[PDB]
Order: structure tokens, then sequence, then C-alpha cells
């Protein structure tokens, strides 16, 4: 679970030394909290807490934990979000399709795109997922990038012109937080 | 010299014309005497609106002195076989297809100007040739005046022989007048 | 004048005129004295819609007060080749070319709205000259018509003797009387 | 032939006719005489203005030298209904329908050029038939003849017997004289 976790969540690092930093810190931590317990074996309950905390995430990587939430997404959703319930049927469905481990390696956890007529509140069910599922939020607008030399704001310039330096908004907020919920509004315009 | 408009969409600015850009929200206009050619036209708006949305319901300004009564009937049929609901604004005049073609318009949507001026008489139509021919194009022309006091009444909902006598003479209503004998309704005012 | 309208496709949108966006939709409209440069028109419009699907109905709209019967046979051995059923939808006047063209429209197909009239009768071809050359100018005319009345006999089923009896002089058609005389099989009201 | 004229537009340059640049500062051009197509042109051009800004005003120079009164109906009824001020400026000639017109504009807004003459007489309507059609239609000029005069009155702000005895006989009247008739509000100053 440690070394799995580290590379799912913990990108920065690499795989040998990051490994050894869960497992070490776990013992720290595994030694430390019992307070009489003397619960001397690390449990895979150690190794999420330490792994959170050092990924600066919101709880999310923990085992047994989600599936809680999962059982309940849509319910807890539903009173932050009043219409639109069929939506929120297909959504959570999809998402505990692909967090059960059944998706496709070479593609995202889930591809979806939300139509409504504008104010429904798709961007208050995205708003709202992030925090239920422990997530980042990434907004961006696509009426800025509807011209053609726009188009490199997300991925960045090429070698040897303006904006190379900086890079792209897209590959760089994906890179600083590989977990979060990505939201384009208005794609039909890009 | 149909001025050009342009229309800030998105993604990009695209000029059409007055009257297209007019199309695009529905509004078809009707203008001059009717004809087989003028009345594909409107009815070639008709079927393309109805197909880009049912829902909404299509407008049509009536500004005819008349025309030929094959070609008023097909927006006449055209008309009340599409599903929205068909708006009749009179603007500047009318006639007897103006006004037949007014009055077809869904209950209520129907509205009229202050300064329109409807003119209602009966078909007109001269044939020569054998006496024997004229007799049957004769009875063709009785029968088309039949079948527009029959369908004018059941929108106006005046009885056969009222119109019929109206019908049988040159006859003028004036916008209010129009709004008592239920060729149309008045229009709104509210600005 | 005709009106252009946005046809919306993926890349984007794109004017047409009214008549080139009804084409698409397999709409095709015929109205005025039937030309040669008219028929040949609609021919080529029968033709691309044939290619494009081999299937769906092409919709035929009659609107035509009547015109030369030569310019005629062309749309009808146009219609008859093309494997779609035309759709010949009545909107109005049809007179002998017309009631002919709209009789030649696939059985089960064929439509009539409710004010409409079908106006049938026989051909005219009258020309003044030497005997000679009338005789063969005479006969003729003749077979056209037969040819015609066979070729419509044909589509209707009514017998010949009756149609040549109807036929000879001028008749007027209602759009409910049509129907029992087995022009149009059917009538669109809704 | 109608010269092309380009705007400059931030995102890219724009070809423009030269009525059509004028449309899109809300300046309509009432030029020839009065007709149901060109009309309804007119009609057209202030629905779109009206859609685009109804707070802004409309401006129309009439330069006409008359035309049918029923076509001319239609440019009043549609002045009137829309909110934006419809402004008259009167350049070289006016006539019926083209004084009417100039009058109906909103008040306070209304002008005339130092030269422009203006020109208002009686509808002059002939119809041919039957004794019984005469009466009918020689009634409505009395009807329409009354309406014109109820209406100018109204903008003009004259009483309605001195317009009768005016409108009977063809009147000319100069810039100045149309200041103290009532029918614009002042003359163009530069
Ligand atoms: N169904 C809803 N339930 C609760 N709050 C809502 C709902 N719809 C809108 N809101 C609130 O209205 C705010 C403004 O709407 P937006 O989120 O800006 O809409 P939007 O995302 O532009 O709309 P679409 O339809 O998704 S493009 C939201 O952030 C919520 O606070």
């Amino acid at each position: 679970a440690a070394v799995e976790l580290a590379v799912k969540y913990i990108n920065d690092r690499h795989l040998p030394d990051k490994a050894i930093d869960v497992i070490d810190e776990a013992g720290a931590r595994a030694r430390l909290m019992p307070v009489s317990k003397r619960k001397k074996t690390v449990n895979v309950a150690d190794i999420e807490s330490v792994v959170a905390r050092i990924a600066r995430i919101p709880e999310k990587s923990v085992s047994q934990s989600d599936r809680d939430t999962l059982k309940n997404l849509g319910d807890r959703l539903k009173m932050l979000v009043f219409g639109q319930d069929k939506a929120i049927e297909a959504l959570t469905e999809a998402i505990k399709m692909a967090r059960a481990g059944l998706g496709h390696e070479h593609k995202p956890v889930g591809s979806f795109l939300f139509a409504g007529p504008t104010g429904v509140g798709k961007t208050e069910v995205t708003v709202q997922l992030s925090k239920a599922l422990g997530i980042e939020l990434l907004r961006f607008d696509m009426s800025e990038y509807m011209e053609r030399h726009t188009v490199s704001r997300l991925i960045g310039a090429p070698p040897g012109y303006v904006g190379f330096d900086q890079g792209g908004l897209l590959t760089d907020a994906v890179i600083k937080h590989p977990h979060a919920v990505l939201l384009l509004d208005e794609i039909e315009k890009a | 010299l149909v001025p050009m408009v342009i229309e800030q969409t998105s993604r990009g600015e695209r000029s059409f014309d007055i009257y297209s850009r007019l199309l695009k929200e529905r509004v078809i206009f009707l203008t001059g005497q009717v004809e087989d050619h003028m009345a594909n036209l409107i009815v070639a708006q008709m079927l393309f609106l109805e197909a880009e949305n049912p829902e909404k319901d299509i407008y049509l300004y009536i500004n005819s002195p008349g025309g030929v009564i094959t070609a008023g009937m097909s927006i006449y049929d055209t008309m009340q076989f599409i599903k929205p609901d068909v708006s009749t604004i009179c603007m500047g005049q009318a006639a007897s297809m103006g006004a037949f073609l007014l009055t077809a318009g869904a209950k209520g949507k129907r509205f009229c100007l202050p300064n329109s001026r409807v003119m209602i008489h009966q078909p007109l139509g001269g044939y020569q040739g054998q006496a024997t021919d004229i007799e049957i194009h004769a009875r063709e022309i009785l029968k088309v005046k039949g079948r527009m006091n029959e369908l004018m009444a059941l929108h106006t909902g005046q009885s056969l022989e009222q119109i019929e006598r109206d019908t049988e003479r040159d006859r003028f209503l004036s916008a209010p007048e129009a709004v008592e004998y239920g060729l149309v309704d008045s229009i709104l005012t509210h600005r």
C-alpha cells in the first residue's frame, strides 16, 4: 500500500526514496500515537495518515474511508444542490466505476461532458465534488482561447518563441495537482 | 440594395442580409403580390424554421395588395401544418390573400397595427373559350369561393351567411373594426 | 433574393441558401412553368441525393401550373429510375403535367394538403401549317397522351377507358375527392 | 455600384458598404419613391437596431418624392411602437408620406436642412368599375384622408380645421416655414 500510494499521489519524488520515507514515518507515528494501546503492529491505517500529510491533501489517500463517502456520495451532494437529480446518478456512478480499479490505465478516471442550459449548476456540482472527494479544483475558461495563437497557452509555446519560459497553465496545474478535477467552461467556443 | 448586418455570435462575426438575420429569429417577410415564386420562399422558410426549433413560434408580416388564390392557399396549408404557432401581423396593407392568411394565425398570437387597412373581397377570375369549358371553369371559381368562406368562418367565427354578404362585394375593415369582426387582435402597445 | 441560412457543423457554421439547406435535408421544391432548364435542374438534384443516400426518400413539392410536356418527361424518367421513393407532396395547384408528376410518385408516400387542388386535362400541342407535316405532329401528340395515360393508369389503377373519357375535357378535383379517384394514396394534415 | 468602406476594429479590419456602415450607426436612408418592397426593407432595419440597443436613438433621413400611402403607413406604425426615438432629417425634398413620416418622428429630435422643401397634399387615388365598387373604394379614401389629418395635426400640433384647408390644395413649405408650422422643432445647425 505504501509503495502503491506514493506513486499514485507523491509524484514529485521517486519510488525508491519516497517509499522508505513512508515506512520510516509510519514507524515513528505508530510508536508516538498509541497511549497505553500498545499497538506495536503497523496496519494500513498508519500508512494512510503519513502519506496524506506528506502529500498535502485533505485525507483523500485513505483506504476504506472513501467507501463510506462513495456509499452516500449522491446523498451528501443532494443536500448542497437542488434539481438535476438524474445527473447526480450518472456522475456518481462513473466516479465509483473509475475508483473501483476497473478503469483503463492509459485513460483518465473518467471524461464527462456536462450539458445543460446556463445556470443549472454544473459548476456547483464540481465545486462540491472536489471538496467531497478531497481534491483540488482547476477552473479554465475557453472564451479566451478561441484564437489560433492562444491555444499554446494551455500546453505552452514551442521552444524559441514567446511564452516558452513560464510554460502552459494546463500542464503546469496538472503537474502541481495530478488528482484535481479539471473544469473547462464553454468548451464549444474553443 | 440590401444592407448587411454583423452578428456578434460566439467564436466569430458573420455578415448577413437584413432579411436573413431576421429569419434567424423566425421573422418571415411577405411583401408584394403573392405568386408561385415568392410563395416558395415563405414555405421554405417555414419548413426550415420548424426543423431548427419546433417549440418556437414563427412570425409573419403581411404587406401584400393581393395575389393568386392558388399560391395563397399554399401558405395557408403550410402555416397550419407546421406545429409552431404562426403569428400574423399586418403592416401597411392587407388584401384577399393578405386577409385570408392574416386570420390563419394561432388564436391570440395574431395581431394588427393601428393604421392597417384590411380589404376582403371575393376571388376574381376570368376565362374565355368554348361555352362548355367556361361552364366547367365557372363551377371551379364558385367552389373556391365556398372553400374560402368556410375556412374564414372557422377562424373569424362569423356565420357563413354574414361573411358571404360582405365578401360578395368589395369590403374594407379598419384595424379597430377588424378586432370586432375577429380577423385580428389589437396590438399590445406596451413598451 | 434568397435568405442565407447558416448550417451548424462541427467545423463551424457555413452560410447556405434556403433552397440549399432544404436540399441537404432531402427537400426539393418545384415551381413555375416547366422548362428544359428547370427540368434539368431538378434532375441534377435527384441524382445528387441518390448518391448521398440510396435509401432515404427524396421529397418533391409540386406547386406549378403546368408546362411543356416534353420537359416533364425527363423528370418522370429520372424519378422512376432512382431507387429512393419520391414523396410528391402537392402544396397547391397541379395542372396536367403537375398531376402526371405527382402520380408518378411511389405509392405509399404520396401526400396532398387539405386545400390543394389538382387540375387534370389533356395535352395541347396545336400547330398550324401544311397538312402533310401536321399528320406526323397530330400522330405524335396522341402517342404521348396514350403513353402518359397508360403510365398514369398503371400508377393510379383506374380503367383506361374512364381516364380518357374524363381527360377529354378539363377536370377539377378537390383534395378529398383526389384520394377517392386514386391520384394520391393519403392526405397529410399533421 | 456602391463603394466599400473599411472599419478600424481591434480584432481585424472589417469590410463594409457605404449604406451598411452607416446602418451600424443607427442611420436609415429613406431614398426614392415610397414602395412596398423598399418600405419593408426600412422596417427590418428599424427592428434590427431596436434589438441591438433600444436606449439609443435611431436616425432616419427622408429624401423622397412620395409614393404609395399604404406602404408609408407601415413605417409610421413601427416607428412609434419602437422605443428608440426616430429622428427625422428631411434632406432636399419631402412629399406625401415623406412629411407624414417626418412629423411622426420623436419630438425634440425632428429637423430639416436649411434648403429642404416640404410638400403636403391630399391623397390622390382613383378607382374604376361598377358604380357599387366606386362607392366602397371612394369611402375608404375619405377615411384614410381624415386619418392622416388627425395624426398629422397631433405631431404638428395645429388645429384639425387648419390642416384640412391647407391639405386640400398642394402646399410647399420652406424649411424656416416648417419650424413655424410645427412639422419640425428646429433647423439643423453646424
Ligand atoms: N441547482 C443549484 N443548487 C444550488 N445552488 C445553485 C444551483 N444552481 C445554481 N446555484 C448557485 O448559483 C451560483 C451561480 O451559478 P453558476 O455556478 O455560476 O452557474 P454556471 O456553472 O454558469 O451554470 P451552468 O448551467 O452549469 S453553465 C452557483 O455557484 C450556486 O451558488
